[PDB]
């Protein structure tokens, strides 16, 4: 999941915010 | 979008900037 999105590849502001709260 | 690349504490701290105001998941999964 959250932490291999953005070790392995690329992110964004709006990547971060698929692991916010809700 | 930006080429930028995060891991570890860099990653929470990112996710603490964008989320921790409203909370989040820094687990490397869960129940969503």
């Amino acid at each position: 999941g959250i932490v291999e999105q953005c070790c392995t590849s690329i992110c964004s502001l709006y990547q971060l915010e698929n692991y916010c709260n809700g | 979008f930006v080429n930028q690349h995060l891991c570890g504490s860099h990653l929470v701290e990112a996710l603490y900037l964008v989320c921790g105001e409203r909370g989040f998941f820094y687990t490397p999964k869960t129940k969503r």
